[PDB]
């Protein structure tokens, strides 16, 4: 049976003390009248519901949860933390694959009003919206990576925390790997995984100037009388020779 | 509140030098921050005493390493009309704007009064050392619109500080300007000068010079 | 209305330079929290001396400004030499309206001190034509920029003076003028003046320099 999974509703894994935020505890296969098994930092919760409703947030609710139900295996961990502040830079998640989506908020201290926010990444901010806004960067690449907060004016400039986000690279870029005519010809891609992926493979392509020639992870004339292209079968995570 | 949010308008005055030389141009700057990428486009209206003049010059905008854009706009001003008293304002429109934003720069007011200028020569117990200070005192002028700067035989003297202008009494301005020289120059008799440029002064100048007995 | 979020803001101040010089006064770091609602008007301070608490501070009572707010302010004496050796000091100001406690931390300026240079300048030869006369009083090479400046003649304070702020001079150190206003009546008389100075590198913090006419 596949693992269980948690899900946040708000999705942001960094709220406010006294915001709420509730866990979904979620197999795929769907199960009927099963306990749910909740977990935070190894240590069982009294909650059994298939999902988990945290009221007023506390630094007592700061950790990683886990959830289970059935003959499922243990969720992955979903890490949540529970600050004070006047904004607070809220993600998705800390650790994504590339062309992921990113999704940010700049949240304010009880849902009050800031205007001409800023968004930053590693110091700099690379984004402003006269009115708060939510951003998502959605073809996200290893460049996204670092530390993100944000600013935003109420009646002082108020600043967020930083919170580090890493995008994690699925694979290199590709070059081509290789004279008489009438010719051998042996010639490949130039990359594979990087995470372990199971169930994804990669499709490739050989292209020159306009004139191009898959799935093919190998190129080869006949007996011989330009560009390999590397991208996921989404079409999101694009290299090129 | 309500609309709260867009761009700021910062209007500069010109340099008080570019209002007393009539070869300088003096300029009023008018200068719009906090421009979004999503609304890009500013307008400016300059107005001299309440009717409007159409010669400012206004630059691209450029983004700023914020992720903002910022875009000035820079009006041409005449000597006479600034030192007159004349109200120079900028007028910017924006549709991150629900109402433009309106500025209103002019000269000081009150009747200007000439600066006396007297240059000190360096105290005796100052001679023992390697450097010493020639002052240049500078008093009783209104408005603090002034420039200070030193002189010897034709060319300008690097290493002096002025002090900015402070408030007296009687409602006028001061202010010191220290030239530090080489004890070597101040003793083999070399005359420095030091130059004072305000309004109310014969000429837009005056100048003082300084040598040892 | 979606209130703009904002609460309270808050200003640490440090002892005035005369008191840091003078055993004989007492130098005080003092605490300002300024924009503090009526609604929530309750405000702690904790006072830390370089990390361990300490409880002499006594706060002025709420006062309120005709901007509709709260204004307190925590005072808290503090030693010569600690302040002088470099002791950091550290206010924290809770309040309902802050999120968290607000901390700010103040200290001597750090930089190796340098003595000031005192000189008395007299009168130029062109402004003895005016009956109002002007003394000069030149003090350079000064660090930090923590200084006290004042005029004195025949035992009395000569009160009729301004003193440019300090300035950044091209050697990193600082320079000012002070200017003492006279009637020509008492220079010419003979009276002697005195350019009066405070700064922690002087020997006994206190230095002074003298001035009347040469013959
Ligand atoms: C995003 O970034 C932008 C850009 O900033 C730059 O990039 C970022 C990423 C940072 O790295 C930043 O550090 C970079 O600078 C940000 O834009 C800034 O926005 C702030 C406000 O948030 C502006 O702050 C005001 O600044 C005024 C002074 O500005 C001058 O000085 C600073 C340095 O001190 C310079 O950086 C500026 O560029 C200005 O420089 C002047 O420029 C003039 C025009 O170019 C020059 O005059 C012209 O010179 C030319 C020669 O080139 C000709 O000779 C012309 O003839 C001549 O006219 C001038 O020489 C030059 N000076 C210097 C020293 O270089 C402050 O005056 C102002 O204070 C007023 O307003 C405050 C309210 O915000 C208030 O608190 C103050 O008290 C004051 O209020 C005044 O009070 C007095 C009483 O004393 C009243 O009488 C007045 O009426 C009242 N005025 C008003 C208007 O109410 C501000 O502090 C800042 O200038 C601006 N920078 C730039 C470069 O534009 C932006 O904020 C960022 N966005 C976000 C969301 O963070
Ligand atoms: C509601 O009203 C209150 C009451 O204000 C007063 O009451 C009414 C009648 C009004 O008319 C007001 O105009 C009037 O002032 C408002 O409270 C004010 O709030 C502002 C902030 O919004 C404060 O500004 C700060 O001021 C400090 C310096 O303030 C001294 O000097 C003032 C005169 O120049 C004087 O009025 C002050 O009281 C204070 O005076 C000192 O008082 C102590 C007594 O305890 C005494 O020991 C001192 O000797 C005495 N000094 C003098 C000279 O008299 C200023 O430093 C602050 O600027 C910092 O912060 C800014 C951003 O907040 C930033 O732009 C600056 O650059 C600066 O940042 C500092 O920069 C330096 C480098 O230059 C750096 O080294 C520092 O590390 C850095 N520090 C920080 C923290 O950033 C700031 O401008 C007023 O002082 C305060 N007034 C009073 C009386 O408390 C309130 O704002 C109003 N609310 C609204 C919404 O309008």
């Amino acid at each position: 049976a596949p693992k269980a999974v948690i899900k946040l509703q708000p999705p942001w894994v960094s709220v406010f003390q006294e915001e709420s935020v509730t866990l979904h505890c979620e197999v795929p296969h769907l199960p009927g009248s099963s306990s749910t098994q909740w977990f935070l930092n190894g240590t069982a919760i009294q909650t059994s519901t298939p999902t988990y409703h945290i009221t007023s947030a506390s630094e007592d609710d700061s950790g990683e949860y886990r959830c289970q139900r059935g003959l499922s295996g243990r969720s992955d961990p979903i890490q949540l933390e529970v600050h004070r502040g006047w904004l607070l830079l809220q993600v998705s998640s800390r650790v994504l694959t590339e062309g992921e989506p990113l999704a940010l908020r700049c949240h304010a201290w009880k849902d009050k009003l800031v205007y001409n926010v800023l968004y930053y990444r590693n110091g700099k901010a690379f984004k402003f919206f006269h009115w708060n806004s939510n951003l998502t960067i959605l073809k996200t690449n290893m460049s996204h990576s670092g530390t993100y907060h944000c600013s935003g004016m109420g009646k002082r400039r108020y600043t967020s925390a930083g919170i580090s986000v890493t995008v994690k690279e699925l694979f290199p870029a590709p070059v081509l790997t290789a004279l008489l005519e009438g010719t051998p010809v042996t010639l490949s891609c130039e990359t594979k995984l990087l995470l372990q992926r199971p169930g994804l493979q990669l499709y490739f392509s050989f292209y020159m100037g306009s004139k191009t020639l898959d799935t093919s992870s190998e190129y080869q004339i006949l007996t011989a009388r330009y560009w390999c292209e590397a991208a996921t079968e989404d079409g999101n995570v694009l290299k090129r020779s | 509140p309500e609309l709260l949010g867009g761009p700021s308008v910062f209007l500069f005055p010109p340099k008080p030098k570019d209002t007393l030389m009539i070869s300088r141009t003096p300029e009023v700057t008018c200068v719009v921050v906090d421009v979004s990428h999503e609304d890009p486009e500013v307008k400016f209206n300059w107005y001299v005493d309440g009717v409007e003049v159409h010669n400012a010059k206004t630059k691209p905008r450029e983004e700023q390493y914020n992720s903002t854009y910022r875009v000035v706009s820079v009006l041409t001003v005449l000597h006479q009309d600034w030192l007159n008293g004349k109200e120079y304002k900028c007028k910017v429109s924006n549709k991150a704007l629900p109402a433009p934003i309106e500025k209103t720069i002019s000269k000081a007011k009150g009747q200007p009064r000439e600066p006396q200028v007297y240059t000190l020569p360096p105290s005796r117990d100052e001679l023992t050392k390697n450097q010493v200070s020639l002052t240049c005192l500078v008093k009783g002028f209104y408005p603090s619109d002034i420039a200070v700067e030193w002189e010897s035989n034709g060319q300008p003297e690097n290493n002096y500080k002025t002090t900015p202008p402070v408030l007296d009494s009687d409602g006028s301005f001061f202010l010191y300007s220290k030239l530090t020289v080489d004890k070597s120059r101040w003793q083999q008799g070399n005359v420095f000068s030091c130059s004072v440029m305000h309004e109310a002064l014969h000429n837009h100048y005056t100048q003082k010079s300084l040598s040892l007995s």
